[PDB]
């Protein structure tokens, strides 16, 4: 099975560095051109970088010239980018990707995060959204949480340990212009189980190392 | 550099019509080898993307055949015979033929339902956030479609601006709807010098702009 | 001293040359210094010494590279490659060069294809020079033919020429940039032509450091010891 494993994301002050690897299993690695591309958030793909099998070939996009180098270490099976100089910009998950045979991305990665920001990093606020007569149609109610101010991102949101999954919505986060993020997570309900069914919210935050649950509950 | 132009932007389908899009190249992608290097991806929401079709019109190991390519020079176009629930997301053409590599910009694959109203919902700031001497009111559009909505906020019937932020879900995998979380963000100060706090949606499923709103104190 | 002292006095210098050159190339050499023996003016003498000083250096290039030598008449022009190597090009070939017909009788010290003398590896041939160049400060200059930005290819293989140009000569700088503009308009030509082309010069002279030429330290002392101490003779006598 040919799988690519990204790793060296997370976060980075502007002007900092950063190196990707790649660790390439189930084809002969030595034997083909590998690439990089990245995908900024709620936006497009970009490609980043290309290496010929034999390293004798090497493309780079305009927007990284002088600043990324790519390489690879063939009996290693692994690729690499060394990033420098990184702006705000360069923030994207970045992918490597493969032909197996050809110049087109046949293969990727699952992606590794790449924050280039001089924030500092900060677990969330977890406020209730608290069920109300504001919040109800017919036999359903909604609630849910206000995530606020946590930065970088990866956050998980789950009800009841996971435990409830209909209806849940949890928006993506939006960019706040202090550099922090911030999002909300609805859930419907009958609104018949208020009063006798327990709604907590679990907020995971893996890169403060910070984990909030919250109890949602009608207010009096 | 090579531009690659995708059209349409969005593409709503029903289940089991046909789709197609198009990519247009801004110069040949005929390579002087002879083969043209334009090929298709699909990133469904939440992953990595995938192929679909590489150079012009040979479909990828593993990928179903409802998915076909076709053109040449400067024109190409990708087909879906017969849409599936799966195939919702984004399409990408990209083209290898010349350094620097580059995508287009992406078709939004949505698929077609029956119209369904935004159900609207409004939070007030919890006691635990306004203790921190901010309040955010929360207003929910659940589960509608089409995606297109107004979103406004009013207090004390004076339209704001500069205050509020919006997010929207991708389309549900299981019933094709949009949700729409819109916040508005005062000081408790500002908080406490208004009454009524209200959100205002238009869809075309309402038969005429909701307003749902609530008094401070209560 | 008398010409034909001169050669007496590097008779063997220059029996161990001949005995070092592929054969065609040390029967050149050989003729060359007969000429030069029966030399009836400084002046005919001189030229004789010029073209065994680069014949000479051709043959050394040759072998340190494990090429062939052919004599410059037996020598393929740009025309005759294509003709060969990419027929279906080449009708196009003569029309883009109406207005330049002389780009058709270019003729390279070396014009090898990967499998006109075939080579294993362009590319490879390419990273050797550019590999010297930079740890010994060796002035080349290197062109490579590319239609529009088109990138390479890892689905399919393309035919290929490998255009090199030799030279011993005291102004090395000049006679690589001199080489690499004359190419310079079939460069842009190939291009043109989707024709993948890679253009190589480089030179030698003779205060350039024994273990630092483009041909091995042997044939460094061979020429050394017979083309230049002649050179020094014939002038000063
Ligand atoms: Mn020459």
């Amino acid at each position: 099975e040919v799988k690519l494993e990204e790793s060296g994301g997370g976060l980075v002050r502007p002007g900092g560095s950063r190196k990707l690897s790649c660790a390439a299993s189930g084809f002969t690695f030595s034997s083909y051109g590998m690439q990089w591309v990245r995908q900024a958030p709620e936006k497009g793909l970009e490609w980043v970088a290309y290496i010929s099998s034999g390293s004798r070939t090497i493309y780079y996009a305009d927007t990284v010239k002088g600043r990324f180098t790519i390489s690879r270490d063939n009996p290693k099976n692994t690729l690499f980018l060394q990033m420098t100089s990184l702006r705000s910009e360069d923030t994207a998950m970045y992918y490597c990707a493969t032909g197996y045979g050809g110049t087109w991305f046949a293969y990727w990665g699952q992606g590794t995060l790449v924050t280039v920001s001089a924030a500092s990093t900060k677990g969330p606020s977890v406020f209730p959204l608290a069920p109300s007569s504001k919040s109800t149609s017919g036999g359903t109610a909604a609630l849910g949480c206000l995530v606020k101010d946590y930065f970088p991102e990866p956050v998980t949101v789950s009800w009841n340990s996971g435990a409830l999954t209909s209806g849940v919505h949890t928006f993506p986060a939006v960019l706040q212009s202090s550099g922090l993020y911030s999002l909300s997570s609805v859930v419907t309900v009958p609104s018949s189980s208020l009063g006798t069914q327990t709604y907590i919210c679990n907020v995971n935050h893996k890169p403060s190392n910070t984990k909030v649950d919250k109890k949602v509950e009608p207010k009096s | 550099q090579i531009v690659l132009s995708q059209s349409p932007l969005s593409l709503p389908v029903s289940l089991g019509d046909q789709a197609s899009i198009s990519c247009r190249s801004s110069q040949s992608l005929l390579h002087s080898n002879g083969n043209t290097y334009l090929h298709w991806y699909l990133q469904k929401p939440g992953q990595s993307p995938k192929l679909l079709i590489y150079k012009v019109s040979n479909r990828f190991s593993g990928v179903p055949d409802r998915f076909s390519g076709s053109g040449s020079g400067t024109d190409f176009t990708l087909k879906i015979s017969r849409v599936e629930a799966e195939d919702l997301g984004v399409y990408f053409c990209s083209q290898s033929t010349h350094v620097p590599y580059t995508f287009g910009g992406g078709t939004k694959l949505e698929i077609k339902r029956t119209v369904a109203a935004p159900s609207v919902f409004i939070f007030p700031p919890s006691d635990e956030q306004l203790k921190s001497g901010t309040a955010s009111v929360v207003c929910l559009l659940n589960n509608f479609y089409p995606r297109e909505a107004k979103v406004q906020w009013k207090v004390d019937n004076a339209l704001q601006s500069g205050n509020s932020q919006e997010s929207v879900t991708e389309q549900d995998s299981k019933d094709s709807t949009y949700s729409l979380s819109s916040t508005l963000t005062l000081s408790k100060a500002d908080y406490e010098k208004h009454k009524v706090y209200a959100c205002e949606v238009t869809h075309q499923g309402l038969s005429s702009p909701v307003t749902k709103s609530f008094n401070r104190g209560e | 001293k008398p010409i034909a002292l001169i050669c007496a006095e590097l008779y063997k210098p220059f029996q161990d040359l001949f005995a070092a050159l592929p054969k065609d190339c040390s029967e050149e050499c050989q003729t060359l210094f007969e000429d030069i023996r029966n030399s009836e003016s400084h002046a005919s003498a001189w030229s004789s010494a010029l073209r065994i000083k680069g014949v000479a250096y051709a043959g050394f290039f040759s072998l340190t590279n494990s090429w062939r030598y052919i004599p410059e008449d037996l020598k393929p022009t740009l025309g005759m490659a294509i003709q060969t190597v990419f027929p279906d090009k080449f009708e196009k070939f003569l029309e883009r060069t109406h207005l330049h017909p002389e780009y058709r009788d270019f003729t390279p010290d070396y014009l090898m294809c990967r499998s006109v003398q075939e080579v294993s590896s362009v590319s490879a041939v390419v990273d050797r020079f550019k590999s010297k160049s930079s740890e010994k400060g060796r002035p080349i200059r290197q062109e490579e033919s590319r239609p529009k930005t088109e990138s390479m290819q890892e689905d399919i293989e393309v035919d290929e020429l490998l255009i090199v140009e030799v030279g011993y000569q005291t102004d090395i700088e000049g006679k690589v940039i001199s080489d690499i503009e004359k190419w310079k308009g079939v460069v842009n030509l190939m291009s043109h032509l989707g024709i993948k082309v890679n253009v190589l010069t480089c030179a030698d002279n003779s205060q350039t450091p024994r273990t630092d030429w483009w041909i091995d330290e042997k044939y460094v002392r061979l020429l050394l010891n017979s083309i230049s101490y002649l050179f020094k003779e014939l002038l000063e006598n």
